[PDB]
């Protein structure tokens, strides 16, 4: 057993229906206020930006980037969590993901939206970005495929798509369920006509077998993509000549950062999706227990790389790469790295105490703090070796402006704004496979 | 329809690999960093990844084609 | 893209033959320079200053086969002949031009004057109100030798 | 560099050991008045927000020269072209004459013993293979 | 017997390969490394298979559980087979020469204040002899246990194996990284790469999945069993061989595109290996033969799960690690002359026989499939 619930096949439908039955929430009316206000602050500063110019962000030229692309790696590294528990957990077929899966590619796809805006916008010339695409354009010009900034585009313009199409396909039985309810019990007779995303669903033999092998396909075909998407977004760093980047362990590392970032947010959503609007019988606390292992895996795999970084400075480094990491510990950002590594190492090695700390309220206060180091992880790795790189002439601290922070905040805004939006429309839980996997769907009775 | 996934991988694979034999050397090349004109490696994460998109969607165009699922 | 690659393959051959005939001339001059200025100049870097081009010129001959054979192997891609021909003529006219710049210094020491038959010698761009370069290119072409530069110094 | 094709993702700059790919952060030229505009020379591409830029070896006066040699068949002399860093530095430090033209000053100043190659170790193979300093102290003479 | 034929033919061959340690001396020490570390990767890979089988517990591949556990106690025998390195250790790593830091030689190789603390050959003794206190301790704490839950079943049957996985787990991944940074990073120490601690790891757990898999595929056909271990068991092993072929080629290519790009001094692993001296031949015919033929042939699920194919792959999937690792170990000698010698192979077929000698003699010493176990019939009746 891996879900604790006194349920049958029917008990989920009445409940998740009650989570999508009628439209009168109040906490919604507060979240859609503060979150959309966050989104308003985002675009309030993001078109203030482009009419004016990039330098209102706090970017000097050595550190050309600052917080925006840092947040791109964040708001995509945060998102791999959702798609891989849809893919990986079917590849290993742990028959365990079902309680949370369908709420996760949401937690990916909206992250990818508030991610993709940054590559479109930390550039100065947004309008001239369609040149980046390989359209046969008005002259005989085409992009440069030796550039990981381009791989990012195809990757994310495929990863927004594959994760969507794998989520949209993931939620066909919902629309079947809701299309089936809209006639007999539901919002309106005209929600059925809205639920044509069922696409003539009947749950038949002839195509349900195909659905399995497709769900197998995208599992074994989005994971090789996930390991290339964030790896691309790491290749952009490590392909460079910078010593703090050219170290080759980074693509596995940042991926583990995406694990150790993404699940570090999913738990923040599940806790608050467990207290007020929660599923005690379907979101079993034992799930979060076995969830934080694959976090705590990367609670140490992330840690082993810091050793290698901190090691190769002592083993066979360039006399700059020797200095590159002494900078990280000792220098301006001692507030970051000493506390960051310690934050991302103490709390996981302080996590496993009382059988993985099943206690729910510790999850929120920890899952934040695990994640805050991630925004530092990419503010450290990117920038702490991007100044103090191969010249003293290019020595300059990075002062982030008051507009850097409202974009970060706004990224939380649009994330919650649009994550909540469809979430209230679609069903949260992967109700199709939940009642199909662990309960008595087995023919041995 | 893995035999129908056949045409998904090949065309995408050929697409990227034709998006560079047509692009990097023969039509508007460039001595960007001495990169030897669509040498394999920086093409791999496109000759791999862009294949995934155009090969997955065909993997699902089949899914939307087995007895033609859109029959509400 | 008029009629394929096989059209340009005649002129690219007509360039490589100019190179082959210049293997004789350059190596012939490399004998003559050792004969003309035996000891009338430094000559220790300045003779090797002329040889350093020569190992490149000969190296391009084996290439000009490889350049060309990569074209004539498959005549179905027009965007290689114009380029291989634009490369040859540049890799050709350069080496012609590099021979000259080393060969005009020969006269510059034997004669106290690098001669007024040296180059087009037109002038700056604001010296077009007086002297369009059109005049000059009909001076340079119809006066200056490409590689009859040191055989010219046999007359001195 | 082309001040047109760029977009402003700035990772043109982050690679380079020498953070010299500057970037037109704000649009300083748009607010430029009706007076200084006489001064920006009428031969080069002034640049708009969201664009990199760098030295270019004062390419502008390579072009008008090499073009002037494309009209009429010729080479480029030892001093037909002089860059701004060259023509202004009163100490004749910079020389700039075309490589692979052995009579020019650069080939004498590069063939010199101290072809100081700044951060060559990164296997970058750059031009402007410049020179070091030779500070000249004194024999003892009660110096120390 | 089943146990002594890979052993007597392999040790018959190893004792013959004493000729290597005697004749063409410096060749054999490093054909011994490419062999020795292969046996170690076999130990390293299939052990991590046991670990991950317990962390995110998997009752679906448990018939293929007891046999990896047999493979582990190799590594204690791999200790006493460390000896041939040690006589040639002063001849191999090029930092043991100690005529280079600041002696009278023309070379002051920048190793004095940087590396000499991490590397000093009596330290190298402990940097591996310490690992024998861990990777064997896993054996004496796991193999002593998992063989023993059969005859003396416990009240807490798995959760003691979990205890190994609770604190004996991470130290493994560490010691694998530093091991690779101590053995195979150091042949051309004019090189600095952080990933390579994983290329040794993944390139191990890549392989040993195959050897565990092909063993049953051999021991299913004319073995002691023929139908007990059903087909869909191996269906997972395929799903693993892909999910870890990715975790190899992701790494073997991230070692490549990153270093194909920058062209740094650390690249000199491959200005000598890849292009020159009959090894562009190797890398091409490697990668075509190492990633794509497996990733293509095994892919479709209409013969992916068949026993004899995946058994046939374990040959092409582990014999190739010679070709994978002969691209790392030996080429720093035959950098002048790519002429792979007969001694390069006697130790491959030797140690791949000698390890398997012990491997069957222990399966001769005691059981094969655990006579009682949690979820056994759940995986057998599958
Ligand atoms: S003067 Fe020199 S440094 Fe300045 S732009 Fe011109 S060439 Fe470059
Ligand atoms: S990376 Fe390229 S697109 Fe422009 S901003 Fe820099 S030259």
């Amino acid at each position: 057993v891996l879900v604790q619930g006194g349920l049958t096949f029917h008990d989920i439908t009445e409940l998740v229906a009650q989570h999508t039955e009628k439209k009168t929430p109040k906490a919604w009316w507060a979240a859609f206020s503060v979150a959309f206000l966050g989104m308003l602050t985002l675009v309030a500063m993001l078109a203030y930006q482009v009419w004016n110019g990039v330098g209102v962000w706090g970017n000097n030229i050595p550190v050309g980037w600052g917080w925006p692309i840092v947040n791109f790696v964040f708001w995509v590294g945060i998102g791999h969590a959702g798609t891989l528990i849809s893919a990986i957990l079917f590849l290993f077929r742990q028959r365990w993901r079902t309680s949370i899966n369908r709420a996760a590619e949401a937690m990916t796809i909206f992250a990818v939206i508030c991610a993709l805006i940054f590559p479109t916008f930390h550039v100065g010339r947004v309008w001239a970005i369609y040149w980046t695409l390989p359209i046969p354009n008005q002259m005989e010009m085409w992009p440069q495929f030796k550039s990981p900034l381009l791989w990012d585009v195809f990757a994310v313009s495929s990863y927004f798509i594959v994760s969507l199409v794998f989520w949209y396909v993931g939620l066909i039985p919902d629309l079947a369920t809701l299309r089936d309810r809209a006639a007999l019990m539901g919002r309106r007779l005209r929600a059925k006509i809205l639920g044509f995303f069922a696409l003539g669903w009947c749950g038949a033999n002839r195509h349900w077998r195909n659905y399995e092998k497709v769900y197998m396909l995208l599992a074994g075909l989005a994971t090789p993509l996930v390991l290339s998407v964030h790896s691309v977004v790491s290749f952009d760093f490590a392909v460079s000549i910078i010593p703090g980047w050219h170290t080759t362990i980074f693509p596995p590392y940042f991926v583990a950062g995406a694990i150790f970032s993404g699940f570090a947010m999913v738990v923040t959503l599940m806790v608050i999706a467990r207290k007020a609007y929660g599923l005690e019988n379907v979101i079993t606390i034992d799930h979060l227990e076995k969830m934080n292992i694959i976090m705590l895996v990367t609670g140490t795999m992330v840690g082993f790389a810091y050793i290698t970084e901190f090691f190769i400075a002592w083993y066979s480094g360039v006399p700059y790469e020797q200095y590159a990491f002494i900078n990280r510990a000792t220098g301006p950002y001692a507030w970051a790295y000493w506390t960051m590594m310690s934050c991302n190492l103490i709390f996981p090695q302080f996590f496993w105490i009382k059988k993985l700390r099943r206690n729910i309220p510790f999850m929120f206060i920890a899952s934040i703090v695990v994640n805050i180091g991630m925004w530092f992880e990419r503010f450290v790795i990117t920038i702490t070796s991007l100044h103090r790189d191969y010249l003293p002439s290019s020595w300059d601290y990075f002062v982030p402006t008051w507009v850097d922070v409202l974009t970060l905040i706004g990224s939380f805004g649009l994330f919650f704004t649009l994550f909540l939006l469809f979430l209230r429309f679609v069903p949260m839980v992967a109700i199709a496979e939940v009642k199909g996997v662990l309960p008595e769907a087995d023919p041995h009775f | 329809a893995f035999i129908t996934f056949f045409t998904g991988t090949i065309a995408g694979f050929a697409l990227a690999w034709w998006m560079q034999w047509w692009m990097g050397a023969v039509d508007y090349p460039l001595n960007i960093s001495g990169k030897p004109f669509f040498a394999l490696p920086p093409s791999v994460p496109i000759i791999f990844e862009l294949t995934i998109l155009f090969s997955a969607l065909a993997g699902v165009a089949t899914m939307l084609a087995l007895n033609g699922l859109p029959r509400p | 893209y008029p009629g394929g690659v096989a059209l340009t393959l005649a002129q690219i051959e007509a360039a490589s033959e100019q190179v082959a005939q210049d293997l004789e001339q350059a190596l012939a001059e490399l004998e003559a320079l050792r004969l003309l200025a035996r000891r009338d100049e430094t000559l220790a870097p300045y003779v090797a200053q002329y040889e350093a081009i020569l190992e490149a010129h000969q190296q391009a001959v084996l290439e000009f086969e490889h350049w060309k054979e990569q074209v004539a192997a498959h005549p179905g891609d027009y965007r290689r002949a114009n380029r291989t021909l634009g490369a040859i003529t540049a890799r050709h006219e350069a080496l012609l031009q590099q021979y000259a710049d080393v060969a005009w210094a020969v006269a510059q020491h034997v004669n106290p004057a690098l001669l007024a038959r040296a180059y087009t010698s037109s002038g700056p761009r604001f010296f077009f109100y007086v002297v369009p370069p059109q005049y000059a290119r009909q001076v340079n072409e119809q006066a200056v030798p490409p590689l009859q530069v040191v055989r010219y110094l046999a007359a001195q | 560099m082309v001040y047109n094709r760029c977009i402003g993702t700035r990772y043109c700059s982050n690679n380079c050991p020498y953070k010299v790919r500057r970037f037109n952060w704000f649009n300083w030229v748009k607010t430029l008045p009706i007076q200084v505009q006489m001064a920006q020379n009428p031969d080069v591409t002034v640049r708009f927000r969201g664009v990199m830029e760098k030295c270019t070896y004062c390419v502008q006066r390579i072009r008008e020269a090499q073009r002037q040699a494309n009209i009429e068949k010729r080479p480029l002399r030892d001093g037909e072209v002089k860059t701004a860093c060259q023509q202004a530095c009163p100490a004749e430090a910079i020389t700039f004459g075309d490589l692979n033209d052995p009579n020019n000053a650069v080939v004498k100043q590069r063939q010199n013993a101290r072809r100081y190659e700044m951060l060559a170790a990164l296997n970058v193979k750059p031009r402007t293979s410049y020179l070091a300093r030779i500070t000249n102290p004194n024999p003892r003479l009660l110096e120390q | 017997r089943i146990w002594a034929v890979p052993l007597a033919i392999g040790v018959g061959l190893l004792i013959v390969s004493l000729v290597g340690w005697a004749i063409d001396a410096r060749q054999f020490y490093f054909s011994y490394l490419v062999g020795w570390t292969f046996c170690l990767t076999l130990a390293l890979g299939s052990l991590f298979f046991v670990m991950i089988q317990h962390l995110t517990r998997a009752q679906w591949v448990v018939a293929v559980r007891r046999l990896p556990e047999a493979l582990v106690w190799t590594f204690p025998v791999l200790i006493v087979l460390f000896i041939p390195i040690l006589f040639g250790l002063h001849d191999l790593y090029h930092w043991t020469h100690h005529e280079l830091y600041d002696p009278s030689s023309p070379e002051y190789d920048p190793i004095l204040a940087g590396k000499h603390a991490y590397l000093n050959v009596p330290f190298f003794l402990v940097r591996i002899a310490f690992y024998f206190f861990i990777w064997t301790l896993l054996a004496y704490k796991l193999y002593t246990l998992s063989v023993r839950q059969d005859v003396d079943p416990d009240p807490s049957i798995p959760a003691q194996q979990r205890k190994v996985s609770a604190w004996g787990m991470p130290l493994y991944g560490v010691t694998v990284a530093f091991a690779s940074y101590d053995f195979l990073m150091s042949l051309d120490p004019h090189w600095y790469s952080t990933i390579f601690g994983v290329y040794f790891f993944a390139g191990s757990f890549f392989v040993a999945l195959g050897f565990i898999t092909t063993c049953y595929a051999i021991l299913v056909r004319r073995g002691t069993l023929q139908g007990i271990v059903r087909a869909p068991h191996f269906q997972d092993l395929g799903k693993l061989m892909f999910g870890f072929t990715a975790f190899w080629a992701y790494i073997a290519f991230s070692q490549y595109m990153l270093i194909w790009y920058g062209n740094l001094p650390e690249e000199t692993l491959w200005y000598r290996h890849r292009l020159e001296h009959g090894w562009e031949v190797l890398s091409q015919v490697l990668i075509w033969g190492h990633f794509v033929l497996p990733f293509l042939i095994l892919l479709p699920w209409a013969a992916k799960r068949t026993p004899v194919l995946v058994g046939t792959m374990g040959i092409w999937f582990a014999i190739i690690h010679w070709i994978d690792l002969f691209w790392v170990a030996m080429p720093v000698l035959h950098t002048e002359h790519m002429t792979f010698h007969w001694l390069d192979v006697t130790c491959w077929l030797g140690l791949f026989g000698v390890v398997v000698g012990l491997f069957f003699y222990r399966i001769s010493r005691h059981s094969l499939v655990p006579q009682n176990d949690p979820y056994l019939a759940r995986s057998l009746a599958l």
